[PDB]
């Protein structure tokens, strides 16, 4: 059978205000396609301003997860701020712990996304741009003390290998994206450049030595990548105004996938154009992510989607068209909107957007 | 959550401890060969029945407009079907068990009566 | 040109309009129009009062056959019995007295009320000159009557509403006492402080001819405080002493039931029951199809009897038709829904005034407590909500325990009687105010409850939400015509949130309420659908339940029985074609289909143009209007509550059938 | 009930030429009753060569 | 009793037609937003936790 | 106050009693009180806003 | 067309003292009372007080 | 325009 139960919620507000309660539920009865089994995850987010003087807000990640009964955790904490239009900045520290290992990092990086044209030709005569083609250029100084011998393992062979090597920079993809990410970068369109390592040197910080090692990639998109086409979008700083908070999690084992993702955000509501706001359009790669992973069992869907409106909030140019409505609720099911599920889970790209304004 | 089940039974047991403690202060006289104990019981449980019954009815004629689909293209014509047979079939095995007949058993079906 | 097609479907449009129905709206009315046009419809009361006491006429005392009887007459024939003007006397020579007495009644109410019209009119004209003396007399400021008139209200006459409230209250003792000695010189009827007879009602009338004098004197010189019906009396002022009438009409009604009922008021009512009643439009003496006139005797086509020449009409004893409670029972439906429209209207009106003073920003700016009450927006969602619970309990249970008393009846799934409600009946401490207390009058109680309760819904709303509502403050939204019957299909639909369709809807919600008071004072079962019906037990009711009456029959089968007497006379069978006609027009009104009826009388004004060159000749530019949905809501909301109300009508004076045999049980 | 079917429709016809020619009349229709996997919709196109 | 249950269930669903097709979609709007205002203050503070249901009304289509 | 053609009160307060096609009334009531506190010797406001 | 007031209070200083254990709510302030004064005779009023 | 046709249609997903 493997049925695949879903239940979506989206609740906006309204005004100016372009946040969203986002709440998801997942029930998938397949196995999940993980070598290591079982996968059990949780993952909170976090982000509230810091000073919205100059832009800075603190957003915090807590990644929690147990894969074949070993426990892994990573925290991180961001100051991230839109330095330029093109430009951002960030710092902050975190740590990764794994068993009984546990190495801690802090780090300060700047990300500068340039799209490769800015042509108004394309911005007069598309109303909805989506494939927008271009590169990150990451520049990434991150330290890292070295108290464990692990660590001092990690430090002396990482600086060994930079100086044998010479195609250090480019055999570092191998490594650097484990298992089907590899894949996934090539699927999803992007291309990571051979990595720019400015320096590895250690020195004698507050308890013990530092592992400071700047480096930098350039990292592209063929318009399909979130990270470049949707820059300005998926950073909502001008319109964050209160603390912010993602919820997610998936419990997962060799005969089932359980998902419950929890939401408060802005960003969940853009103006399409001319005081028409619309949810925004669909971030192509987690589709194309869950593409490789959605599409190795046939599942009967049952998804319910509850879009509920602010009120006032009008509908137009549902497709596919909402099921059922109960002035606000707005719900899809069944029909076409189950047909799009599937597509979208197998790994679709196909357009569902839903134009309403008061 | 369970609370509504419990106050759905809670305000309908109050109803049942309402309706039979007031047929003890409303002075009547019941019928020739009845018990006062059960006699009230019997139309309060009547009375939770049909308020029972429509609230049911409306929830799951509301609920099969939601979940009827076109995946319903067969069990929506075969569930009328069978429930049709149910009450056919109850209109010999419960309701009027026999077709007609005299206290002998006789059958009169002209107009010879 | 098709523009000047548009200035004629731009000319219903319910934007802010003249209204003809509206002419005479309080806005443009002032103070002394109010007293000149109640004068003056004081004076047409007069006139028509006098009028109904010259139908009552039997014997024309100069010498004349007299009029038959009628429900104009035969309403208010108790109470002349009662101040000795009519009689219920069975010899012509008693009753040339009454014929005389009523003429000179007649005769004094037309004179009385030709005078009271004459005043209304100067009144209304703002023309209160004395022609014998040539002065003019000041509205604001005059003195009463003269020496009387500074005595008390020492000059100065009231110059605010409240300031008026107590010289009405000594206007109103004036009346009282004048019809007290009225009484006892010309009806003689001294006053006996004796609760058993009329001159109990002269003692009273002395009585409260001195507490609304001692109160007069207290409000003239303590005047109270509502304080915003001061300023905008024209409709905050109206429309509380409007929905006060109601209540105090209803009350009248309630008053009506019980007194008529009793011993004391045998001679008047219980009396009517000795008497035969010639109604108009009764069955007449019926004749073939031959008949050749020739008075005297017959010849050609014998009539239904040989009496009663040609077409007289047939006498009908008042003991089968009950004719006491039936004229019992029209006055008090008169008056109860009299009363119950009245309290409707209040609240509309009061509704009017309160959206209008929300439009201008007078709405915050009131001090009064029946306003900083409201002005909430919570309160008024608690209220609402609670009223609209209450409502659903009390009507769910009612009707419930109604749908299972007529399934026991008619034993649908196999129940039975004694499975019903029969031992539901008032508690003892409540079975005073019925006679046979039983689960009809249970059941009555809870209906009029669940009615009132229906009612007041739409009654709050009105209230609360004249000008915006939780819904349309959460919408961007607002309500200010009283009388825009919709914004459109937004929002899935905007249809009747005006005060104005909340009253429409509020008084057929009330129409049920309050036909279930036909049902009962024509003693109609309503405690199950199916009553005296010989289908499976619904005759067992009387033994059951151990009745001491029998009533008509049950809520369905009251549509059965007493129809066998509507139908038996031609006049009220043409009162039941009339009012069911009437009635169900307003579907082409209150169906969401007045463009449709738009679309068709454009269709219908070309054709007509068409139809009037192709055959006849010159322009034929007139164009069919059709009833915008505000003007489609009010006709159609006339039409309904007439329809309804001409037939309840029927199901009132065609006779009580009520009889006081509890018909056995079926075994 | 059954899963979920999505039915496509199409038709194909060729028709060949004889001897050394190498022509040949391609007609097909066809109907996916399945949302296209484009990010904007609806798209058309009249193709001409 | 048959036909009087049948004649009495017929007048029942003819006349709540009127709850329809009468000019009144936006009051039983207005209506059922109390009836969900009042359905979750019930609930809220004399019941517990929230009551999110809200009263459907049909649209006039 | 005989506003001229086609003119409109809007917020007259104290509330004017009788609208008559164009011209207004006030008598009684607020305005009886207002007119008594300004004799008085109150200064509260009494403003007739109106537009066309 | 009024006025409405509330007045909520919790301080020290409500009562003084007047000998031999005698104590008293504190004199009435005068500038209130005279400045009310000469707004509050503008209407004549009938005012039902009560203090507890 | 064919676009426009189906932007400009009444929900026809009802049960
Ligand atoms: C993911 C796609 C691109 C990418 C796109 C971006 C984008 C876009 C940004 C960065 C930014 C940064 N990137 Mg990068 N970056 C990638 C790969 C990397 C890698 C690596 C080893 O592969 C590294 C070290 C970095 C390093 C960095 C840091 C310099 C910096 C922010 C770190 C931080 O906040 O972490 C915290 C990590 C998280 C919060 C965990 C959750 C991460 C996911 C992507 C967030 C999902 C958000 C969810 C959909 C919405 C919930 C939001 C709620 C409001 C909280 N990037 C890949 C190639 N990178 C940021 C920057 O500009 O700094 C100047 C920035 O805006
Ligand atoms: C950018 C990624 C995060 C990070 C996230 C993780 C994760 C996730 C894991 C580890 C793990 C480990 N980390 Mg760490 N770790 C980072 C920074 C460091 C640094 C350093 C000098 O900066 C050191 C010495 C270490 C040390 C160690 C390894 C010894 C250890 C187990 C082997 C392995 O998986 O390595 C992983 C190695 C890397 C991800 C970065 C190694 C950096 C090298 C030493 C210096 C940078 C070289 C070059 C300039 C950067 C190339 C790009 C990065 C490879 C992406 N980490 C940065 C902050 N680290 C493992 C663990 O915790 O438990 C098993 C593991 O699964
Ligand atoms: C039952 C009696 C009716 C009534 C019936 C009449 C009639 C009839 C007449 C007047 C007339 C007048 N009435 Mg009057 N009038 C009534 C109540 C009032 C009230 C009031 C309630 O405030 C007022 C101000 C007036 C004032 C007036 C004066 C304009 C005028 C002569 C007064 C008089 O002779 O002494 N009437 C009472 C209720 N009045 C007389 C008039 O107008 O002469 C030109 C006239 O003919
Ligand atoms: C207009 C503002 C004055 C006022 C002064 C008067 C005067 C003066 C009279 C009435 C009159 C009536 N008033 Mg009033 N009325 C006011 C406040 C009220 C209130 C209330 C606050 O609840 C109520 C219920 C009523 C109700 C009523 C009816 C009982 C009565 C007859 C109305 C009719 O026939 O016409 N008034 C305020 C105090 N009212 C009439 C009445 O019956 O007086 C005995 C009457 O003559
Ligand atoms: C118990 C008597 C009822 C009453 C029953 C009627 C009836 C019935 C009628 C009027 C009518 C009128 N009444 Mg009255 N009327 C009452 C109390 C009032 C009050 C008030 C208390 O302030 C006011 C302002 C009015 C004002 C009015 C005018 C709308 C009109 C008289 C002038 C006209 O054109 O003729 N009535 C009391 C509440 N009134 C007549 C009218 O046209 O109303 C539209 C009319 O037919
Ligand atoms: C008494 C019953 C009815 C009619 C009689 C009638 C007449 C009528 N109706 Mg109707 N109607 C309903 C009842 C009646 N609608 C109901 C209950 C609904 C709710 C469902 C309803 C609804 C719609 C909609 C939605 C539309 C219309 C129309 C439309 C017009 C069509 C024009 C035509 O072809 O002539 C047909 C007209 C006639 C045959 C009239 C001839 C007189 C005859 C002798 C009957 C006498 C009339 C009456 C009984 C006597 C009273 C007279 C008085 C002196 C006491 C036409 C005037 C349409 C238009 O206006 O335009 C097309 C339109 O759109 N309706
Ligand atoms: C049987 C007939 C009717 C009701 C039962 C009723 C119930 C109702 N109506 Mg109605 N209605 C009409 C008939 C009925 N209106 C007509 C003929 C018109 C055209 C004139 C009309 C018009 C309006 C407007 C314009 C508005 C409303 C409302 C409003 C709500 C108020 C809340 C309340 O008092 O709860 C009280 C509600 C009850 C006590 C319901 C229980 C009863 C029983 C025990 C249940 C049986 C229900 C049914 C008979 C059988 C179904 C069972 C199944 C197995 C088949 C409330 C649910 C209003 C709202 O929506 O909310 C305020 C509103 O604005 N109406
Ligand atoms: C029945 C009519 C329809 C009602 C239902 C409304 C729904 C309309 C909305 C349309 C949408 C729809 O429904 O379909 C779609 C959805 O539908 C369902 O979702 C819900 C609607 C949330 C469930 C239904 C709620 C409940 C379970 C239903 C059952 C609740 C029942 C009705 C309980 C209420 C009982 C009443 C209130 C009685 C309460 C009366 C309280 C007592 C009597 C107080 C008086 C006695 C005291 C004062 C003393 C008496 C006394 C004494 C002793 C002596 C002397 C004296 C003088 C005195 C007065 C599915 O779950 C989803 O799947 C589906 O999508
Ligand atoms: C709102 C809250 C109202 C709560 C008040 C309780 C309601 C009580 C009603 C039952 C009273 C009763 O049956 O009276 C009992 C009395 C007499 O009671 C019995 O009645 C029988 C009638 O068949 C006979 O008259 C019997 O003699 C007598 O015993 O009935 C009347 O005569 C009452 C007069 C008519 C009542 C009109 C009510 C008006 C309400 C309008 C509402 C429309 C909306
Ligand atoms: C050649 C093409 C055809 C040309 C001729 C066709 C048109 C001829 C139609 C003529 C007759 C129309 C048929 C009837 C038309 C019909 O049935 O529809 C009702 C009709 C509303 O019609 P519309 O205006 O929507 O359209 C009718 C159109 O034909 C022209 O208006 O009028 C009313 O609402 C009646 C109420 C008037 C107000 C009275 C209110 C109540 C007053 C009191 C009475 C009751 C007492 C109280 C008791 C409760
Ligand atoms: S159906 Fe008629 S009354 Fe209702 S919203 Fe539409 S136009 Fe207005
Ligand atoms: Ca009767």
């Amino acid at each position: 059978v493997t049925t695949a139960h879903s239940d979506y919620e989206i609740v906006l507000e309204g005004g100016s205000s372009s946040w969203g309660k986002v709440k998801a539920r997942a029930k998938v009865n397949a196995p999940p396609a993980s070598p290591l089994l079982p996968a059990d995850c949780d993952v909170k987010l976090n982000v509230k301003p810091l000073d919205p003087a100059k832009g800075f807000v603190r957003i915090s990640a807590v990644f929690e997860s147990i894969v074949d009964s070993t426990k892994n955790k990573l925290t991180i904490e961001a100051d991230i701020a839109n330095e330029t239009k093109e430009r951002r900045i960030s710092v902050g520290e975190g740590m990764v712990s794994v068993g009984d290992f546990s190495h801690t990092f802090s780090f300060e990086g700047s990300v500068v996304n340039l799209f490769y044209y800015r042509s108004d030709a394309v911005r007069r005569n598309v109303p909805n741009p989506i494939y927008m083609q271009g590169r990150q250029f990451h520049d990434i100084l991150m330290k890292v003390p070295l108290d464990n011998n692990d660590l001092i393992d990690t430090w002396e062979g990482t600086v060994k290998a930079i100086g044998s090597t010479g195609a250090f920079n480019d055999w570092i993809r191998d490594f650097w994206f484990i298992g089907p990410a590899f894949t996934a970068l090539n699927e999803g369109g992007q291309r990571i450049s051979r990595i720019e390592v400015n320096g590895l040197n250690t020195e004698s910080g507050p308890k013990g030595p530092v592992g400071v090692s700047r480096w930098r990639f350039s990292h592209g998109g063929s318009g399909m990548v979130d990270s470049i086409s949707r820059w300005a979008e998926l950073f909502p700083s001008d319109k964050l105004n209160r603390p912010a908070q993602v919820e997610a999690g998936f419990r997962s084992d060799s005969q089932g996938i359980e998902v419950k993702v929890d939401g408060e955000f802005p960003g969940v509501s853009v103006d399409a154009g001319g005081g028409l706001r619309r949810i925004l359009n669909h971030p192509l790669i987690p589709l194309v992510h869950h593409g490789m992973v959605g599409k190795f069992n046939n599942f009967n869907v049952d998804a319910q989607l509850k879009v509920v409106l602010p009120k006032g909030y009008k509908i137009r140019y549902a497709a596919p068209q909402y099921r059922s409505q109960n002035l606000e609720e707005y719900r899809w099911s069944g029909g076409a909107y189950a047909r799009w599920v599937e597509h979208v889970c197998k790994g679709g790209v196909g357009q569902f957007e839903i134009l309403y304004a008061q | 959550n369970g609370k509504l089940i419990a106050l759905a039974v809670g305000g309908a047991v109050l109803m049942g401890a309402l309706f039979f403690s007031v047929s003890f202060l409303t002075g009547y006289i019941p019928a020739p060969n009845h018990s006062a104990i059960l006699t009230p019981l019997r139309s309060f449980m009547g009375w939770f029945l049909l308020i029972f019954c429509a609230s049911i009815i409306i929830m799951g004629l509301g609920k099969m407009s939601s979940a009827i689909s076109d995946k319903w293209f067969l069990s929506f014509p075969l569930s009328i079907f069978v429930i049709v047979m149910v009450m056919f079939l109850s209109l010999r095995v419960y309701w009027e068990k026999g077709r007609t007949t005299t206290v002998d058993g006789k059958y009169i079906r002209t107009t010879a009566e | 040109d098709a523009a000047k097609m548009r200035r004629f479907l731009f000319q219903r449009t319910e934007t802010r309009s003249t209204k003809w129905y509206q002419i005479f709206d309080t806005e443009k009315l002032d103070d002394e129009q109010v007293v000149g046009g109640h004068l003056a419809l004081l004076g047409v009361l007069g006139f028509i009062m006098g009028i109904y006491y010259i139908s009552g006429i039997q014997v024309f005392p100069w010498g004349a056959p007299g009029f038959h009887d009628n429900w104009f007459y035969l309403t208010i024939k108790p109470r002349m019995v009662s101040l000795g003007i009519d009689t219920y006397s069975t010899k012509t020579a008693d009753l040339e007295a009454a014929g005389a007495r009523l003429l000179g009644w007649a005769a004094f109410h037309f004179l009385v009320g030709s005078v009271l019209i004459f005043g209304g009119w100067r009144h209304w004209t703002h023309n209160l000159t004395n022609p014998f003396t040539g002065r003019c007399g000041n509205f604001r400021d005059f003195r009463f009557l003269g020496k009387f008139g500074d005595v008390v209200f020492n000059g100065t006459s009231a110059k605010s509403y409240k300031e008026a409230l107590g010289p009405h209250a000594v206007y109103m003792s004036l009346l009282f006492l004048g019809w007290g000695i009225v009484m006892w010189a010309i009806l003689g009827f001294a006053p006996i402080p004796d609760f058993q007879t009329i001159n109990s009602e002269t003692f009273m009338s002395f009585v409260f001819a001195v507490i609304f004098f001692a109160l007069g004197i207290y409000w003239w010189n303590n005047p109270p405080n509502a304080a915003i019906h001061l300023n905008d009396d024209m409709k905050a002022a109206f429309s509380v002493h409007l929905t006060a009438i109601g209540y105090i009409n209803i009350a009248l009604g309630c008053i009506a039931f019980v007194a008529f009922q009793q011993p004391s008021f045998a001679p008047y009512y219980k009396e009517l029951d000795k008497l035969v009643f010639y109604l108009y439009g009764e069955p007449f003496n019926r004749v073939s199809f031959n008949f050749v006139e020739q008075g005297g005797k017959v010849i050609s086509g014998a009539k239904e009897f040989a009496d009663f020449p040609a077409y007289a009409i047939l006498p009908k004893s008042g003991e089968a038709f009950g004719m006491a409670r039936v004229v019992t029972n029209l006055i008090v439906f008169n008056h109860i829904i009299c009363g119950v429209l009245y309290v409707f209207a209040g609240v509309y009106h009061g509704g009017q005034y309160l959206l209008k003073i929300q439009l201008n920003g007078m709405y915050n700016q009131i001090k009064s407590i029946w306003i900083t009450k409201g002005r909430d927006q919570e309160v008024q969602v608690k209220i609402l909500g609670t009223v609209m619970a209450l409502c659903f309990a009390t009507m769910l249970s009612v009707y419930a325990v109604i749908v299972w008393n007529t399934i026991c009846e008619l034993n649908i799934f196999g129940t039975n009687i004694t499975m019903s409600f029969y031992w539901l009946k008032p508690l003892p401490i409540f079975q005073w105010m019925f006679a046979d207390p039983s689960i009809n009058d249970w059941v009555m109680a809870h209906v009029i409850t669940a009615g009132s309760l229906f009612s007041l819904i739409a009654l709050v709303r009105i209230a609360f939400f004249a000008h915006t509502s939780p819904l349309w403050d959460d919408l961007g939204l607002k309500k200010n015509s009283y009388s825009f019957p919709c914004l459109g299909p937004v929002y899935g639909g905007t249809c009747g949130v005006s005060i104005q369709d909340q009253l429409w809807f509020a008084m057929l919600w009330g129409i049920k309420g309050l036909s279930a008071v036909c049902w009962y004072i024509d003693g109609a079962w309503i405690a199950s659908m199916m009553y005296g019906v010989p289908a499976a037990d619904a005759k067992a009711w009387d033994s059951i339940a151990h009745l001491h009456h029998h009533y008509t029959s049950g809520i369905f089968y009251y549509f059965w029985t007493e129809t066998v007497t509507i139908f038996s006379s031609s006049h009220l069978s043409t009162i039941l074609m009339i009012g069911h006609l009437v009635w169900f027009i307003s579907f082409a009104v209150w169906f969401e289909d007045r463009g449709s009826r738009l679309e068709g009388a454009d269709i219908q004004t070309r054709t007509i143009r068409w139809l009037g060159k192709k055959f006849l000749n010159r322009d034929v530019n007139f164009r069919f209007p059709v009833l915008t949905i505000s003007d489609s809501k009010l006709a159609g909301t006339f039409l309904y509550f007439g329809g309804t109300f001409m037939l309840v009508f029927l199901f009132l004076a065609n006779g009580f059938y009520q009889t006081n045999s509890p018909l056995p049980p079926p075994v | 009930g059954s899963n979920d079917v999505t039915t496509a429709h199409s038709d194909y016809e060729i028709v060949l030429e004889g001897g050394s020619s190498s022509w040949g009349k391609v007609k097909a229709r066809a109907k996916v009753n399945a949302p296209p996997a484009s990010p904007l919709l609806p798209a058309d196109c009249d193709v001409k060569l």
